[PDB]
């Protein structure tokens, strides 16, 4: 009983995990979108800054 | 010597030759008819920037000077029209009446002659009369995403003016103009369509610098709306200007800025951003008894990207508002709609100035949904502490154009913060409410009417709405 | 006769004026148009060339036509001081606002002067209370020294501030003054009337506190000498008076800020992300003038805007260097609805040391802070896997420091509407003997909710057993 | 497609693919008449070049050009500005997947991701 | 016309000057105002030159005269107890500066052939630094690290430290101090001033305060003196440390001067000549052949970095240029590791070849045992019943970092660190509560100094280990550890 | 090729690599002193490629038949797809080999990534 | 190394450290002539450059150039323009990794990093 018991409530906690995984994921993916954006700005304003003068 | 000679055109700007007595941001109009704005004087040329198409000006025109500062009409000759930027007429009903031109750019008020704010601003919606009241005279952001209902929070608010802008005096009056930037021209139709469709266009002012407008005329625009609204402000009458949305503002200032080639700031806009935007919001205000009475009110609205509050722009604004209202668009889609996220979502003086009786039933209700927000996240009691939560939750919830009457609010929230909602089910809510409310049409409407015009429940009428609520329960 | 010229350029908030005669204006120097609007008052920034001067302007430059008559006044921008000032709402260039007459004084000051002498600089030791339980844990400000708020838009820095002057100002027997910076304009009048209200200041009577102001309103031009102008009112009452000033600055960003604004416009190559070149220099000349001499004591706390919530950008990078304690507000403390928002990592000081503080304070406040910081390395773990995988030890020690974080809120008698909470101080030595209490491991039965928002242990336990029944 | 509107009376389809490379194109132009790049690399006239073009296609009299556009989106990202530009002014939005084809709906339109702001 | 200027324009302290027909490249200049400038912009019809002073007093049409002689600076013994400008003169009030001579700012570094490598140490008495990251006489060891993370605290122990051999009259182990304080706020500097006169190092302390308050070229200025100074010391048969606090405030001074000038924009807007300035400043700190007195002068620049990322320019330069680094982090700061050192990334070059020579046997494998701890230390939250071996290593780990903990202002003479690292080694103090290690620490160092002084006496006489000694230690610390 | 092509020859032509003639084309256009673009590309780069890689091309029977057909190469940093010139590559053509370091270290050679790599034309010309 | 090779005929064992230096003080140089920035600052000329220098090091029928060279890798990054120029001129790559050394294992070659194009 106790094994089948400890193997279920793996199943169902490392599901959540994944749930959680994937929340991070998410956000993550979101976040690295954003530098993204902010880093290729930030590096063409140098060129910009270089070349008007 | 009055009038000068075109040297040079392109981008939307344009370098004059001559033009020796004219003012900065002094109006120049071109041969063709079109007028611009002298922006960057400097020794023998001035700069210049076109409101209308570039398409419009060649090299070797001759330019006249308006001899003024960029003004606008104002008074109520305006009233219930659209209007471009300059105040043009667009409409087609005609020509616009004015009780006077003003200069689009007057000085904000000073410290001394304004009043800390202490009337409401009458919502409408459940949620923002509830959890975040607006102030006469207050600026409220309003921050969201695509299509998560940012349109409507002000909508909704300029819609239920109507029951008092029809009233038999100017006290509670508030005369409305709503500002839409680098919108689609049919989003600016449809809108009006729905404004006249009701009777709100009767008191109401539509400013429609729309997508099609050259940058200037976008970036010109909130500031002639608001010298619009000052007028009513300066007669003592209180005024409520909407912005959708000041962020296409920012991008309209930015596209002109780098065209004229000044240093690209953070996030590739330019640095003199803030000043843009706070010379414009600070027109907004109270003054005191002293200097006549009345109030402009703001309403901006701004377009965040993935709910990213921390952006440049989203913080810079909230830098200058007193308050913000953050629509979440996870409970948009979520189905709680107007989706408040009530974490967030802030009023820096509305407490201060929230119509008593909604102040005095809600019994800090914020704090309270706040709790329901940290249980929801996941002993027997904290289980317990969720369902009033969840009645709430499902209460709160409004549907477009039907506002509420304070009379109407407070019985509702009365009942969702005594808990006498807890035993309904969950899912019959809707049905409650709309119930409710009849029922208080039907029986108690004294009660109704005692709540409205009093202010505040007299302890005796708190015992009695006790009672009420406790019998339509049992019902 | 005074010398005049002509104006030749204008741009936004930049004037260039030309002098016919070799007669020229020195830099700095305040220069006066007459405008029907009234006066329009200039400063000069760089020469140019064949007499030729580049200014700033301090109103709004609208309405001025190339060959207008300029009139040097022939000497720097200069305020009235002393302490008539008191009780007055002064502008950046002198002339008051508050409608209550023209101020007049046996001395005015100019605006710009050298810092203070290295031989006449002065320290001492002396912590002071500000009764925030956070910061005088964690984070204890010093009489006469420079404190620092960092924080994003809309966190909580102007409550803080009031919360302090409500603390502090009461009966400190010196005299303060407060300086606008790009604030709210209802931030200036709120303050004015609350005060009004609360006998710091008295229109028949006499007044503690000395009000400057230039708000987000006006053009970057008097936004940056606002700054200098408050701070010169300051210094007269540091080495004239000598009597032990509390100055306050808000907000003291918008400062380099204004001279970004004005950067493009003389012609810098701008620097990186758009500030000054000037960055580091012009914060200087401002910053260092506030540092307490021999002659008397100057207590200052200055509220620092933070864009975009980005601590590595320049500006508050060059900031941070300039005081000697910091307490950093975060947005991710009050959306988790923490108030006052006190980040205890990043808060630092320079009287957190074992000769100063105290041994047991200085004791209880590591290991406050190691409590939090393993919390704060255990959230992913805790967030992704899970917080039944936690070890026993580790599963108490984020179990306790749940409890401490929100144990460091606090209801500020400013935020009474706010919280619907009375606003409560608590003396230091209760601090300390609460979180001392609560790193003993005594108070782990007691529920996590009780802690938030109370001040002091005591008051922890009462709001357990009044949740109980 | 305007002519057809305005002169002959009866509605149209105007069908854009792919409005990103107008946007691509605009910035290309935008770049080598000197107007110096702003954020993430898109011209300055980034918004009221969409403005001209989209602005046109409405109702009026005769009829009207309705216009299907197709939109390409750099790096999967609907925050990117030109996707966010296109956004702005976009009506309903019709999404087809290979998963859908494959499970034997055709066309294959998804029913949830579609998106339509006149569902009112 | 050829020896004389006037002042074209004036803006953010440099000035554009005709004539000057025979300036020299980075001369000194004199305004008839009285300020003093610089050359540093030579073009066909102008001089640029930035101002050692506010610009308020200058105009157009100022006469600019030459003085024909380059920045230099006073030196000698003299300016020990003292602090001095950017450009030597005094600042404390307390008198004049017996200067023994002087020398220009720029200087060649010295040559290849002139050297020998490094073999003596630098004894910081911070017991991290010496047990991990040795510093040697003649290294140059950067100390990079975040906003507010001691840097400052353990340049300033390691200046400490040397009042132990500065009060004996061992010549040949002295080391003088020279401390940089740049980009500082002024009060900064008068706390550190008190700080060392209450601990008595001023005697052999030099102080360079070119503050924050300074115009901009005084900073730019303000090592390069410094290092003019040291050199004296050097090219005389002493030992000098030199600090400089820190070189990228430096750095922003020179972008500004830069930019002013309208000299090209680099990579993040500084200057394209960063790294031949900084290796012009730092290729300086050398160990003199014994044809030149064996003299040495040594180097700890110090980097604050913005979140950590050391992508930057300047802080690449920099990591570049230096023999090691010493990393600082929050992280380590907060969780109770103080001086909070990041072991891992702080390599140094000179490595062993530089500790005292007692303290490397005893070491040893320190360094394996830390590094194999870090590899475990992220798997530890795994929960898992790990074997006996690894369960080993993570249980010691923590505990040996433990002991790396330290007072501030309190450095350690090696006498002491020695029984300390052995007994971490050994692990003798395998089985003590982990909060008892500070005590015990603590206690041990007085249990030897109470009942073994003559074998910690000989750890400083002998400076060197035997079986025999190693055997005693072993002894000691077997019965303390017995209580 | 051309030459190939239009008289009726069957050609194919291998660019190796086509990410350093983007590079050589910045470093003319930067010592031209043309406006920079993102990651200090000329704003152009897209035509350059482009002109070039829609030369690539099958003519009628009644033009006369002949094809030349194109490989380009791309070194991609990190694997980065999303990288300028690679993006550009890849919305001018019409399919890709994707080689993988993880798949090559792997010992799987010549380390083509099935998943990633599609040819959405050659599926009509796969020997029947 | 050239006239050993040309002129004497003798095979030559050529060291050079470090090049990453090489292109770094290119960087400066350039710089400070007034080129427009590159890529993250690098000179315009990097490729040519760099390609103009190792060429030089080819090995001709008259004696043959063997040479080893070290770059310095900013912040680990093997993707840098600086470094990662320089894979186009290699015959064989070692990537040394302190990671390796932290474990114990000296001269600590990263053993699935490095590539020899003569392992055949
Ligand atoms: N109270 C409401 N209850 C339910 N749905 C609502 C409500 N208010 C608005 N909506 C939905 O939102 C639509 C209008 O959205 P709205 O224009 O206010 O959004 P927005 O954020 O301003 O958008 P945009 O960026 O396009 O201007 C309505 O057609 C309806 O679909
Ligand atoms: N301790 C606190 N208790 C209650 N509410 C607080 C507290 N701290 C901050 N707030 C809330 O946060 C906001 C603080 O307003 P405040 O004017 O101090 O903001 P700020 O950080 O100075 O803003 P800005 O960046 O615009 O200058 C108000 O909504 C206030 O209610
Ligand atoms: N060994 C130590 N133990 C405890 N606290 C320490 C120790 N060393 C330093 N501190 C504290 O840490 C902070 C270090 O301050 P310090 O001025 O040295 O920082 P810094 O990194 O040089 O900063 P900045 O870049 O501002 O100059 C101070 O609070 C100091 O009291
Ligand atoms: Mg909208
Ligand atoms: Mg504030
Ligand atoms: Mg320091």
């Amino acid at each position: 009983q106790g094994y089948a018991a400890e193997i279920s409530a793996r199943r169902n906690a490392m599901d959540n995990a994944s749930k959680n995984a994937g929340d991070m994921i998410n956000r993550y993916s979101i976040l690295y979108n954003r530098t993204r954006q902010a880093v290729i700005t930030n590096e063409l304003v140098d060129i910009i800054t270089g070349a008007s003068s | 010597n009055e009038t000068g000679r075109v040297l040079a055109v392109g981008d939307g700007i344009a370098r004059v030759f001559g033009l020796n007595n004219i003012q900065a941001e002094e109006l120049v109009e071109f041969s063709s008819g079109v007028k611009g704005m002298a922006l960057n004087l400097e020794p023998g040329q001035v700069g210049i920037v076109l409101f209308g198409s570039d398409r419009l000006v060649k090299e070797g025109e001759l330019v006249k000077r308006t001899g003024n500062i960029v003004d606008v009409p104002v008074g109520p000759g305006l009233l219930g029209r659209v209007v471009d930027a300059l105040g043009n007429p667009i409409d087609g009903k005609g020509p616009i009446d004015a009780a006077g031109r003003s200069r689009a750019q007057v000085k904000a008020p000073g410290i001394l002659p304004r009043r800390s704010v202490h009337e409401p601003v009458q919502t409408g919606l459940k949620a923002v009369d509830a959890l975040v009241p607006i102030g006469r005279g207050q600026r409220e952001l309003i921050i969201g995403d695509r299509q998560t209902g940012k349109t409507a929070v002000a909508l909704d608010t300029i819609l239920n003016q109507k029951r008092w802008n029809n009233g038999s005096d100017e006290s509670k009056k508030l005369y409305c103009v709503y500002v839409a930037v680098g919108q689609k021209r049919s989003t600016v139709a449809q809108l009006v369509q729905t404004l006249e469709q009701h009777d709100a266009m009767k008191y109401s002012i539509i400013v429609a610098a729309t997508a099609s407008e050259a940058a200037p005329l976008q970036y010109l625009a909130p500031f002639t709306a608001a010298s619009i609204g000052e007028w009513f402000r300066d007669n003592g009458k209180h005024a409520l200007i909407v912005y959708d949305d000041l962020s296409k503002q920012a991008v309209a200032y930015r596209q002109l800025s780098l065209l004229l080639r000044r240093p690209p700031g953070r996030e590739a806009y330019p640095g003199d951003v803030f000043y843009l935007h706070s010379r414009l919001l600070e027109r907004a205000a109270k003054l005191s008894e002293k200097e006549g009475s009345g109030s402009l009110t703001a309403l901006p609205v701004i377009e965040t990207q993935g709910g990213d509050v921390s952006a440049y722009i989203p913080t810079n604004v909230i830098s200058i508002t007193d308050g913000q209202i953050f629509l979440e668009a996870e409970l948009f889609y979520k189905g709680i709609r107007p989706a408040i996220n009530v974490g967030l979502s802030v009023s820096r003086v509305g407490s201060a100035a929230q119509v008593k009786a909604l102040k005095q039933v809600a019994g800090s209700l914020k704090l309270f949904l706040a709790q329901y927000r940290e249980v929801a996240a996941f002993d027997a009691s904290t289980k317990q502490t969720l369902v009033r939560g969840e009645r709430l939750t499902q209460l709160l919830k409004q549907n477009q154009y039907s506002p509420l009457a304070t009379e109407e609010q407070v019985p509702l929230i009365y009942a969702g913060v005594n808990g006498h909602l807890d035993g309904i089910e969950l899912s019959r809510i809707g049905e409650f409410e709309s119930s409710f409310l009849s029922y208080l049409k039907s029986n108690h409407n004294e009660l109704l009417t005692e709540i409205r015009e009093k202010g505040e429940l007299s302890k005796e009428l708190l015992a009695s709405l006790k009672s009420a609520t406790e019998s339509f329960v049992a019902t | 006769t005074p010398i005049t010229g002509k104006v030749t350029a204008v741009i936004g908030a930049i004037v260039d004026v030309h002098f016919e005669q070799s007669e020229l204006p020195a830099i700095l120097n305040a220069l006066e148009i007459k405008t029907p609007q009234g006066k329009l008052v200039l400063e000069v920034a760089q020469h140019l060339g064949e007499n030729t001067v580049r200014t700033i302007a301090m109103d709004g430059t609208e309405g001025l036509v190339r060959g207008e008559k300029v009139l040097d006044t022939g000497g720097p921008i200069s305020v009235p001081v002393g302490r008539e000032t008191l009780g007055r709402i002064i502008n950046v260039i002198g002339e008051p606002i508050d409608e209550r007459g023209p101020i007049k004084s046996k001395l005015r000051k100019p605006i710009h002067a050298d810092p203070p002498s290295f031989a006449e600089q002065s320290t001492s030791a002396e912590i002071l209370e500000t009764g925030i339980k956070v910061v005088d844990l964690l984070a204890p400000y010093a009489r006469g020294g420079k404190i620092g708020l960092f924080g994003g838009a809309g966190v909580g820095k102007t409550v803080f501030i009031q919360e302090l002057i409500n603390n502090i100002a009461k009966a400190h027997g010196g005299f303060s003054v407060f300086t606008g910076v790009g604030e709210r304009t209802r931030e200036g009048n709120d303050l004015y009337r609350e005060m009004k209200e609360t006998g710091v200041i008295n229109l028949e009577g006499e007044s503690k506190v000395a009000l400057v102001f230039g708000q987000m309103n006006e053009p970057p031009g008097a936004r940056a000498r606002v700054a200098l102008t408050g701070l010169t009112i300051a210094e007269y009452f540091r080495d004239e008076e000598g009597q032990d000033v509390l100055l306050f600055i808000d907000n003291i960003f918008r400062f380099t800020q204004a001279g970004s604004e004005v950067s493009a416009l003389l012609g810098r190559i701008p620097s990186a992300v758009g500030y000054q070149p000037t960055l580091a220099t012009d914060m200087g000349l401002l910053q260092e003038r506030i540092t307490t001499t021999k002659k008397g004591s100057v207590t200052s706390v200055q509220a620092v805007y933070v864009p975009a919530d980005d601590l590595t950008d320049p500006a508050p990078a060059t900031t941070f260097a300039h005081l000697d304690a910091t307490t950093v507000l975060s947005r991710g403390i009050s959306e988790l609805g923490i108030y006052p928002a006190v980040d205890p990592l990043d808060s630092k000081s320079r009287l957190l040391d074992a000769a100063v503080v105290g041994q047991e304070h200085y004791d209880v406040a590591s290991k406050v802070q190691e409590t939090l910081q393993t919390y704060k390395s255990l959230q992913d773990i805790i967030a992704i896997l899970g917080m039944d995988e936690l070890s026993e030890q580790d599963k108490l020690t984020v179990e306790r420091a749940r409890k401490i974080q929100r144990f460091l809120s606090q209801p500020f008698a400013v935020a009474e509407v706010f919280t619907g909470i009375p606003g409560k101080l608590v003396r230091l030595k209760d601090t300390v003997a609460s979180f001392k209490a609560v790193l003993e491991g005594k108070y782990d039965n007691i529920p996590e909710h009780a802690f938030y928002m109370v001040g002091g242990i005591e008051d922890v336990v009462a709001k357990a057993e009044k949740l109980a029944a």
